[PDB]
């Protein structure tokens, strides 16, 4: 038995850390780039498997 | 960055070229239309009128 | 050559058998992914 | 596939596979 | 009431957008609320005729742009990840 890949998941800050307020999104702003890094980092594990 | 997908895609990546492949840009959400409470109906009216 | 296609018959039947009676590997690469994916969720309670 | 055996309600989504499993 | 529509609510525990579906399961007598596996509200029952609906989120997914290349087109096609339509 040799598993070759599993479940691809896709998360991000927008929809996980903040839900429907706006203040949320204005304090991400400083923490933008590590959202876009994890989701880059996702996206790259995606289409590697 | 909101005229076209074209220039969504090319303003998303930071470079004025796109080769073939494809590209996450945004996401996609379903605004909230009407807001609606329900609450028990029993609670009728006080006789102080 | 009769032998040995017996013999390879009844290989595959007993693998066949025995596969029917649970998987490690296959199971674990789920196992982790769903516990992972549950913290994530409980972590916002 | 009978041997081996919500999460999506807060924007964890999953992405389905390229090559389904008819494909494979 | 509405139904099968992206809709925000209060039912008197939680502020919740999502669509109503009607259910096929009951509830007991002094069950108000409901829940899953997960930390997430999906079900709940309405106090007005003592009924059972579903919860569920409508934004799915994301926006995915299919870009032919440079030099060979100026069209793209918008591609919704996980949602119904
Ligand atoms: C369980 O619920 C179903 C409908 O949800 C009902 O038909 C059935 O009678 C219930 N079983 C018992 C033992 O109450
Ligand atoms: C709401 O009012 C109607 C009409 O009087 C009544 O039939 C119904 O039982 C009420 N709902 C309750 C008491 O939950
Ligand atoms: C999407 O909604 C339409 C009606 O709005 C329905 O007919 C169709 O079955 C739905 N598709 C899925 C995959 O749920």
């Amino acid at each position: 038995i040799l598993p070759v890949s599993m479940t691809k998941t896709s998360v991000d800050c927008t929809m996980y850390i903040c839900g429907d307020s706006t203040e949320c999104s204005n304090l991400l702003l400083q923490y933008g780039s590590f959202c876009t890094q994890l989701n880059r980092a996702l996206t790259g594990i995606a289409v590697e498997q | 960055c909101a005229l076209d997908p074209l220039s969504e895609t090319k303003c998303t990546l930071k470079s004025f070229t796109v080769e073939k492949g494809i590209y996450q840009t945004s996401n996609f959400r379903v605004q909230p239309t009407e807001s609606i409470v329900r609450f028990p109906n029993i609670t009728n009216l006080c006789p102080f009128g | 050559q009769k032998l040995i296609a017996n013999q390879f018959n009844s290989a595959i039947g007993k693998i066949q058998d025995s596969l029917s009676s649970a998987l490690g590997k296959l199971q674990d690469v789920v196992n982790q992914n769903a516990q992972a994916l549950n913290t994530l969720v409980k972590q916002l309670s | 596939f009978n041997k081996v055996t919500a999460q999506k309600f807060n924007g964890l989504t999953v992405l389905p596979p390229l090559l389904t499993d008819e494909m494979i | 009431l509405v139904k099968n529509k992206c809709v925000n609510f209060n039912f008197n525990g939680l502020t919740g957008t999502g669509v109503l579906t009607e259910s096929n399961k009951k509830f007991l007598p002094f069950q108000q609320f409901g829940r899953d596996i997960a930390d997430t509200t999906d079900a709940v029952r309405d106090p007005q005729t003592l009924e059972i609906l579903d919860i569920t989120p409508c934004s799915f997914g994301g926006v995915s742009v299919i870009t032919p290349g440079t030099n060979t087109s100026n069209q793209v096609a918008v591609l919704y990840q996980d949602v119904n339509c």
